[PDB]
RNA sequence: GUAGAAACUGCGAACGGCUCAUUAAAACAGUUAUAGUCUACUUGACAUUUAUAAGGAUAACUACGGAAAAGCUGUAGCUAAUACUUGCAUUAUCCUUUUGGAUAAGUAUUUGUUAGAAGGAAUUAUAACAAAGAAGUAACACGUAAAGUGUGUAUCAAUCGAGUUUCUGACCUAUCAGCUUUUGAUGUUAGGGUAUUGGCCUAACAUGGCUAUGACGGGUAACGGGGAAUUAGAGUUCGAUUCCGGAGAGGGAGCCUGAGAAAUAGCUACCACAUCUAAGGAAGGCAGCAGGCGCGUAAAUUACCCAAUUCUAAAGAAGAGAGGUAGUGACAAGAAAUA
């Protein structure tokens, strides 16, 4: 297909090794794009030859269709991408798997797990 | 118990920190240091709501872990540490120098500042402390005691001290030439050139500052901080060069474009 | 009843389960530290001599030192009491516990034998248990050792391969610290004097 | 070296969250003072009367146990620590005049005698003399420039705050007109006590203090304010409830630790309730989040998550019913089908 990618507010932030601005798609007549199209096309723009090294956030596809917005960070590589993200950020672009789900069930545990109640 | 509260709202915060109102319910309280709470900013927001670098807390703390950023070019790495009125601060990875200022809004921002520059910054000595020995300390406005400093430095003076010593460079009086910057006010961010001093026996003393464009505005002497004498600041100012306008004549210059 | 005499200096501990009155009758109205000869307890135990030490009532409340009663009385506990484990820093909480006094309530009684008898006990006199830890502070491994200040007593340690630290060590960082405090002070006074000199130089 | 259960130690748990019972010059608000005080973390200054490194004593752990039961714990044996406790240069000044000799040595705090950059005013800072004198000044742990940090420490200052404090401001009621004063009421003097001032308390003394400009009482279905409804302008009514201040944790009272509590998911006792019990004894405080009963005209899920906001810590990495997300939800509010 075809669409048009935009750029705004874009800044370099060494701090974080990041890369941040806002994405504006142009898509009219047809529906949202998947984020695999615009990782692409986003690598082919800066000239990046990995593409695991972009995230890509709170995509929403506004009113009436052909547009959609969000947030988009390039990272210097792979190892900057896991020191400074969330783990479920690194979920979403699928770069680890998912941990244990037990929650509040281990709060639970360790109050009744009171010390020297349990020598173990 | 009652002890000390150490939680702040984001109402409750102070205004100039233009926290959004419905961007969590709670505010970064700062941690004690150099400067009181209402008139300084924590660096969190610094680095997080002005600068944009961070986007969350966290991503604050991220920052903060490397000793990238340096309070007064030494390594801070408290996450609400209060940067305050007027001190440079460094970012070494970006290697950006900013001091921070009043803006003719009152509010604060980072300033551009070069290198050259992010090496004088400017203090507002408070009290003159002799102690034992007739040795003589000045407490400023940054919270720090300068020992010995020269005999004619008086309360409301200020000095020029060097960062990467500690020492007075020069002194700067309070002359009805000596250029100020208010601090507090209806009138923070202003810069003027002190019109008058009317001193009230027992009761605040008022100061009358006159403005580039000859608007005088009156103020309380406690809030006041003096810049340069009437040759030019000592220090780099932002845009509006501490220039208040009417508001109805902000609208035709923001029209205009 | 459940008698548990310790031989502290064997290391050493062991139980009897007794059920007769008569046997304990002369521990009776002795106050804990006493000592008491303990033969009516036992043919093998003619000899011994054994310091009342501690025991628990028939509901299992501890004695203790300072009541000199023959029953329960509650008292409040301190943060240096002996018989109470506090919750949080300065709480003191009021318990029960049983008076020094010995009396046919005890479900259990702790002894310590002091003077050796004429037969032996297997596992009571027989054999010993040494520290099952050696001592980790230098000063404490020089005493033991009788070496004096000759050699690094690193490798005259005592393991199970695997072996612990030593504290108050000689080590090399802990001299260069104390060199570089003292250059610290010393540098501290120079700038000291020469900043209080400029400072006389511009008081003109 | 990498980690590391437990435990000792450190910090926090005095924040937050909830509710509005008490409360009528009280609380609160604006406006002061603290020259009458305390102040952890954090920040800046910066110290005084065996040493190639000092002492016991304890947890965890091991063995023997008791009790129906509990966040119960006895005895014996060892070991550490930034737990507890002892303890090891030097600087300044006078003069011949870069330099030689000479002289002196307590941080706060208290007492007596003196001299005296700032404030508005000092019995101020500070200095001298004569007496006392705490607590300290590292016997502690990791590593940044192609020396640093952490932890701890005396004093001052800053900061986060707090306690008292000045002036002014409140609803209805006189079928409440005289109150207070032995039992402190008002003031003086001396002291005690406090962090500090003060009848705060004690002793002596004096007879004062308030009041029709409403004292003292009574009522409030009264927490105060920011605010809300209704408004042409005046007004009238409301404000339990986002924020701030106050108060309370069934009702009272008392207390420990701590920088900070008269704390309540801290302790002690009484009253009222109320749980377990083998009947000997133990244990409790939802006006925290859900949830239940009751009361009623009258009000939701015994849900998910620390991702955001932010707090605590030994501070990236852990927690947080704070908080956020969803569920119930015709409380209100906005847009908007039934052509």
């Amino acid at each position: 297909d075809q669409f048009t990618i935009r750029v705004k507010k874009y800044m370099s932030n060494p701090l974080l090794r990041r890369k941040q601005f806002a994405l504006e798609i142009l898509h009219p007549n047809k529906g949202s794009v998947a984020k695999k199209e615009v990782k692409e096309r986003l690598a082919k723009m800066y000239k990046l030859n990995n593409v695991n090294t972009i995230v890509l956030f709170g995509f929403k596809t506004l009113f009436g269709g052909g547009r959609t917005k969000g947030f988009g960070l390039i990272y210097k590589n792979v190892d900057a991408v896991k020191k400074f993200e969330k783990k479920y950020r690194l979920v979403r672009e699928g770069l680890i798997d998912k941990e244990t789900k037990a929650g509040r069930r281990a709060s639970k545990e360790l109050k009744n797990r009171r010390k020297k109640v349990r020598g173990t | 118990g009652k002890g000390i509260k150490k939680h702040l709202k984001r109402v409750n915060a102070p205004s100039h920190w233009m926290l959004n109102k419905m961007g969590g319910q709670y505010a970064p309280k700062t941690s004690s240091g150099p400067h009181k709470l209402l008139e300084s900013i924590p660096l969190v927001i610094l680095l997080r709501n002005r600068l944009k670098y961070a986007l969350t807390f966290d991503e604050v703390k991220m920052i903060l872990i490397q000793k990238i950023v340096k309070v007064d070019n030494k390594v801070r790495t408290d996450c609400t540490f209060p940067v305050g009125l007027m001190d440079v601060i460094h970012i070494t990875k970006s290697n950006e120098y900013f001091r921070l200022l009043y803006d003719i809004k009152g509010r604060f921002v980072p300033h551009r500042i070069t290198n050259e520059e992010s090496k004088y910054k400017l203090c507002k000595v408070k009290k003159i402390l002799l102690r034992k020995g007739r040795l003589s300390i000045a407490v400023t406005h940054d919270g720090r005691s300068i020992p010995y400093i020269h005999p004619d430095v008086k309360v409301n003076d200020t000095v020029r001290l060097d960062l990467e010593t500690g020492k007075v460079l020069e002194h700067l009086k309070f002359q009805v030439g000596s250029l100020v910057m208010v601090t507090a006010g209806h009138s923070v961010g202003r810069v003027g050139v002190i019109s008058s001093i009317d001193k009230n026996m027992g009761t605040y003393d008022i100061i009358h500052v006159k403005d580039s464009r000859n608007k005088v505005f009156a103020t309380r002497l406690s809030n006041v901080f003096v810049i340069g004498d009437n040759t030019k600041p000592y220090i780099s100012l932002p845009r509006e060069k501490g220039i208040k306008l009417d508001i109805i004549e902000e609208r035709r210059n923001r029209l205009k474009a | 009843m459940k008698l548990n005499i310790s031989n502290p200096l064997n290391n050493v501990q062991k139980s009897i389960e007794i059920d007769d009155e008569k046997k304990l009758l002369p521990f009776m109205e002795k106050r804990i530290g006493n000592a008491v000869p303990g033969d009516s307890i036992g043919e093998e135990f003619t000899g011994y001599v054994f310091r009342i030490t501690g025991g628990n009532d028939k509901q299992g409340f501890p004695m203790i030192q300072g009541v000199l009663t023959n029953n329960r009385v509650r008292l409040l506990f301190k943060k240096g009491m002996k018989c109470y484990r506090p919750r949080k820093k300065g709480e003191r909480k009021r318990k029960s516990v049983r008076g020094c006094i010995v009396g046919q309530d005890l479900s259990a009684l702790n002894l310590t034998l002091v003077k050796k008898g004429v037969n032996e006990i297997p596992g009571l006199t027989d054999k010993a248990v040494g520290k099952k830890l050696g001592p980790k502070r230098a000063s404490k491994i020089r005493k033991l050792f009788n070496l004096d200040k000759s050699d690094d007593v690193r490798k005259y340690v005592i393991g199970r391969f695997i072996k612990p630290k030593i504290q108050r060590l000689v080590t090399e960082k802990r001299l260069l610290r104390k060199r570089n405090l003292l250059q610290a002070k010393e540098k501290r006074r120079l700038e000291k004097k020469q900043q209080l000199k400029e400072y006389k130089q511009l008081l003109n």
